[PDB]
């Protein structure tokens, strides 16, 4: 019993330590996802629902399995009831239950760390919501930022001192690359936002020339 | 049966008659066809009595179930969808003679201004649903008469009280033209039941006020 | 019901009436039958209302679903195929009277010629699908009248605006000859709904423009 | 066999001891739930049925599963029979059965401790009922209060001293927060709710923000 | 068949005839159709004999089963729901000729007003159920006759004796105008069965008392 | 295999020995169940059928499962045949089989000890019947009393020299409370029920509150 | 077929005819329709032969099965319930033309008054059962004739011998008016079968005694 | 747990090291698959879809089961939607998922390494795509070449030193056999995803043509 469970906890823990880092923080325009990612085609930051976005660190196939499952949940519940009934709190809760089941019952625990984030619906005043769900089903909401993967103390520290509420888009990005360096160009990053000012689908990737401008321009 | 519902500035009102029949035989005089299905919604059903009562009970349970499970109530659109799915699900029994059609009246606590947050939604046996934007709707064997009555009386709806009056008079006209809808029974002291919903929620209308309105309508038609 | 869709230089337009019936009895006056099913396609359904709404909502969910699962949207051909599969799936119910037929209007971002990137696809109850090459199409109890009207009016389509006008007029002739298709209601101020799609996407045509066009048609025919 | 049950028992006991504390106690107006909770949206206290409420300590996802199962049970029974047939005793019983089966058969026992409370129906005179269910399905009947999670003994002693029957809402809340303090401090770190026997139908109601601060 | 039930101050009475038919042929003269289903409820069924007997037996067992499993008896509403569900489950069979419709009489120990704690609930083939508020009810091929009789006689019910008398007389009229409802057989000494329920529970009325009541009714109609 | 079964036997024994005690004894008016129980609403004695009663010692959820299963069996048999066909011997047998299976097959054996009792049907003269079923399915036919749970030697002895046939209700209750208090009492901490052979149909009747106090003095 | 049963002081008697038909054709002259299903009960069935035989057989096996499993026999009520459940089980087949109705006679060793420990239960196609209070009963295509015969003859019953005679005469009138019931065959020596049950159990009535009673009835009617 | 998983990982790694080597290179005309394979009729390179090719190293029956499952996936997806909705990125995604499940749950992990490659549709302009999926479901995007099976580091370095973008067919084949030697028709299996074909890009280069390009 105990040795099996802490064996799983160790395997997962170390696996997530080995992998690249992911930052998410709330800014005046919504939520910002910035992850260290060289791939041109494999993505760690994703849209879940209209105003809900998803980020993960760890083993790709496993947090992509979880990502797909989240999209299944969100679209299913959106259809069975209404779109507005799908909430980031719901998705974080279902991720908690699911990773608890995986961790205690799957052949090998998932080496993943998830963040579910929700921004306000168009025209409404609602502070963003950020949820962290770890490999064992533990779940915590945090008000400002979330870090995952790799060595989290240096990045969480850099932000702990450098984070300012309602930062600009370029200020947020700059402090995100800054904090992540403590753990970098366009070819090494994956960047996206939940933009609270988009009418319907808040998720928007920042890539290529546009991202280049956003970094220094 | 006849169920009516209409929007008034600030809320919505639903009213239902009290009759139950088996062919031409009057089997019930005190039926309650309008149920407070949650803090901000009432449901009135026409059709087979067992199916209607089952619908009200199970729909209320379903809404409150979701509410306790997720910590927050469904959006009004969600409520619509669940009710529609229930009807669509009963379509087959409905074709075997176990037909029941609901009418939904609610107050959307998420509407922009609270004077027009009232919602009236009608349904058909196939699960189709329609948010009525003309202010009023009725369902049942007497719904045509009630609707053509409210078509003329609706300009008199300026608040909850006048809304209830127009609802009761629509039911009165329905009972005037449809033997399957029951009129006010002054001998036994039985009158239609009614719910009114505003921002403070859904409330049953006290029998005495319905009786007052009924007697006024009668003493008006008679002189 | 009548739903029309026609191609114009650089885009497509779709429009539908607002009438709901239960036999002879008018049960609806402001039904929205044309839905923006994704950033580049709109679907308009005729038939049993419950089925029509189900089709629009579910189909939209399925397209966006694929997009979020796969990071890229379906090819237009894939969209056609999914809609046809849905329609075929409803064939038994349709046989039992739960019939509903869609009309699809799209703009293919992956087409070579940006001027001829408009797409109009009609369907039958078996799930058969057909891409219209001759410029326009319609579906519903008034589709024949609207199609014969567009046969004579199509040569006037030279931009988005003239195409919209032709569409509204086709709906006007449908309502003229078909009691199950509703005409402009000047008393209540209710007019057909319309969606317009070009390279910048699909957007709802504001009711005011359709009101103006309808009044021009009415005055013209007086 | 016996060593496996000792290992499961210890994993559960340590799990529960490592978590924030929860208190529930009967007062003049019904039942009061007071739990340490630094979150804004994830809840340890819940409604189960008209007059029946729920509080839990331990691993969130596990007592949230159990919470959802209890609400499923309650709604199902109320539907198959009548609302008033749904009783706190029933739900505590079914939680006993469920946690027994989990502890002996689940891949990992649930690191949770549960409390089911019931107040009287509107206009009835009925002493509140407080049941506690532990990780192995053991069930206890308590007449005054229940303490769960973390270091429970100090809190239980502080309550044994400061508690009195039919206290006011304010007295009960302050006594409860005192007891919680003697085991490890304001609105942002507290979840508070009551089973309010003076409500006509649904007794469960939360006390948050401004209303909570004023107590 | 005819089953009757009615409320009196502090209690309720139910009674039923003894006849069994196979078309026109009389196949039974002493059948028992009213059953004490629990300490505070009696059930009386019309329709196919086999189905009715199974209904009573199954229903009593269900109520007691719950009482032993959960340490407390069902609320009266729960008893109603259970019977309704049992009847609804028998619908297909009932359409194919195995129809059985129950009538429920009870004393609600959890009622507010002890003087009006009596309960009478009617049922239809689909599981419909209705708590009767007008004080009396009947079911069976003679139900209409008994309900009109009782409509004329009900104001005479002021205690248990008068209630029991009105019940027996309603059954008398039922048999008078319905060949499928048995009348008092004075040659064989076979009379309707009756159960009475008050705050002390439900008890079978001794046959001799029904006999005296019958002889009184007969003498009263003969001169 | 042998050592495993020995471990299950030990676990069951220690569990039952940690639990509070229950006594059931025949008296002139039927059968008497007295069990030490502080709770107001959680019950160790129970009705099974018209003339058949039940009592258990050990872990609550487990003997409650068994109690429910027994009620299920009795009600099903009574319905499938007739009420008088249900006997206490039958339920003792099915409890023996059920606890044999549980003891050898489940993840953990049940830490329970059962007593099934039967009194005569109204108007008939038959000595009460007492059966004991132990955690492994063994079943004893006992003629005067059954003791279960905790340390049963003290109680079984006190009863062995204080029990007489056909005592009164109050006498049998005094005997019981004394014998129990030996191997370890008032209304607030006692559960008392009776199988009253003088009852017309359902013979199970609890003794609670004012009545119990009135029988204790 | 006709099956009769009747109570006499301290016991019950059941008797049945011997005929088997295929439409109008006589397919059997010595069929036994009254079976001793246990030491204190006999069952006689009318209807489709295959179903009647299966009923008697399976029923007896069920009673003995219970007795050996539980060390004690079912109460008489239990026996009734099992028989009725068996009849209900066959209702679909019965509605397809395989109808069989049993008639149960027994002595209840658990009855209060040993003089009224006789038991006669009849059944219908749905599994309805009714315990008979008025002393006699019948089943089959001649059951009305035999029941009306015993209505007039029953007062002569003072002991088992008179009960047997009355039963045999009932069957005789039955075959007299019902062609599907067989009367005494004096040419072949075949006579109705009969079982008697009292506190000592259920035993077959010997053929000689029934033959004598039959002949007496015959010559008495000439 | 980590011991079981690292024994699985070890069995896979050793099993792959003992097998022949394969190389995939992006060149001017599309993609080039060159593998050491002596057999007359046992293929390690395969077509998957119109513009998507497959190459594998390790145990034959296992990467043949994977090849088949991939063909199944591709054809099914193309039929349920449209042919052009099938892409190399998603075949790689599904290969990663499948090999993850196999690695953690099957009796024995598969001793395989996969490369999925995609060239541009006819007339379009898109730099080829190369994906590597290892025995544990790990997936890597590569812009120039992938090396699979056996001792890879010599081949990888040889390529890092000799690889030129937009190389011709002959030149790229040459540096491919070169890196492999760090080998003739009778012991080579070569195929190309040829972006210049209208629809089905996969073309094998056997016998006369093969040695023809080896001069
Ligand atoms: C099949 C089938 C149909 C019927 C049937 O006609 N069943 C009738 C109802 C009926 O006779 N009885 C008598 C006792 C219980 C039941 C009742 C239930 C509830 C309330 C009052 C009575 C019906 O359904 N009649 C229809 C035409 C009707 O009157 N419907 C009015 C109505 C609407 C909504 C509602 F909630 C209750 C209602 F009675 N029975 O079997
Ligand atoms: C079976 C069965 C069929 C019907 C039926 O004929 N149901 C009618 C619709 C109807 O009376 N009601 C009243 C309450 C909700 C429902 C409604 C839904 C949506 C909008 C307005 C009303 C229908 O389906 N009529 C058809 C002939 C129709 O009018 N179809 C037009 C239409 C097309 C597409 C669309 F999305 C919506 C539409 F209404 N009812 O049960
Ligand atoms: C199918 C099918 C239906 C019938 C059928 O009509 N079967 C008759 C009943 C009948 O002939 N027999 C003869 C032997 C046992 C059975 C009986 C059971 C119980 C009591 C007295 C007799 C019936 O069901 N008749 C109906 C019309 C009837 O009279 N029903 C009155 C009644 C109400 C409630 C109740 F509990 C019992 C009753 F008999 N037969 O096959
Ligand atoms: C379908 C179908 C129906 C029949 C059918 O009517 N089959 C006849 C019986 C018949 O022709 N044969 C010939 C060979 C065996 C069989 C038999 C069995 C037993 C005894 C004597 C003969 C019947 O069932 N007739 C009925 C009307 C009948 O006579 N029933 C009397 C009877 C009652 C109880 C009993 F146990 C046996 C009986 F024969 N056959 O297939």
């Amino acid at each position: 019993m105990e040795q099996a469970m802490r064996e799983r906890s160790e395997l997962a823990r170390k696996g997530i330590a080995r992998a690249k880092s992911v930052v998410a923080l709330a800014y005046a325009g919504g939520v910002l996802f910035v992850a260290e990612n060289p791939s041109r085609s494999l993505q760690k930051i994703s849209e879940l629902y209209d105003r809900v976005g998803f980020a993960a660190a760890g083993k790709f196939n496993e947090f992509d399995n979880l990502r797909r499952g989240g999209i299944q949940f969100a679209d299913t519940r959106g259809y069975a009831y209404d779109r507005r009934d799908v909430t980031g709190r719901q998705l974080a809760n279902v991720y908690a239950q699911t990773l608890g089941t995986i961790f205690t019952e799957q052949a090998k625990p998932y080496e993943v760390e998830l963040c579910v984030a929700e921004v306000a619906h168009y025209g409404e005043t609602k502070r963003p919501e950020l949820y962290r769900i770890t490999y064992d089903g533990s779940i915590a909401d945090e008000p400002h930022f979330v870090v995952m993967g790799g060595t989290t103390e240096p990045i969480a520290n850099a932000l702990k001192e450098s984070y300012a509420e309602n930062a600009s888009l370029t200020d947020a990005l700059r402090i995100a690359v800054a904090a992540l360096r403590a753990g970098l160009g366009v070819a090494s990053l994956e960047v996206a936002v939940l933009d609270a000012n988009r009418p319907r689908r808040a998720f928007r990737r920042i890539t290529g020339s546009a991202l280049q401008a956003l970094l220094v321009d | 049966t006849t169920i009516v519902a209409l929007k008034y500035p600030g809320g919505v009102v639903m009213a239902g008659d009290r009759r139950s029949t088996q062919g031409n035989m009057i089997s019930g005089r005190d039926v309650r066809k309008v149920y407070i299905t949650d803090d901000y919604t009432a449901t009135g059903i026409a059709g087979t009595a067992a199916v209607a009562v089952e619908f009200a009970r199970l729909y209320a349970v379903e809404l409150e179930h979701y509410e306790k499970l997720e910590g927050v109530p469904l959006t009004f659109a969600g409520k619509i969808n669940r009710l529609a799915i229930m009807v669509r699900g009963n379509l087959a029994a409905a074709m075997q003679g176990l037909l029941a059609l609901p009418l939904l009246a609610g107050y959307d606590i998420h509407a922009s201004d609270p004077q027009s947050a009232g919602r009236i939604v009608s349904f058909d046996a196939a699960g189709g649903w329609n948010i009525e934007e003309e202010g009023y709707q009725a369902v049942g064997s007497g719904s045509l008469f009630a609707k053509s009555s409210m078509k003329k009386l609706y300009s008199q709806v300026t608040d909850g009280d006048s809304g209830l009056r127009v609802a009761v008079e629509a039911l009165y006209d329905a009972a005037d033209d449809d033997s399957a809808t029951g009129g006010p029974d002054l001998v036994r002291g039985i009158f239609p039941t009614a719910v009114i919903i505003d921002a403070d929620g859904a409330v049953d209308v006290p029998e005495s006020r319905i009786a007052e309105l009924a007697r006024a309508i009668i003493e008006s038609r008679s002189g």
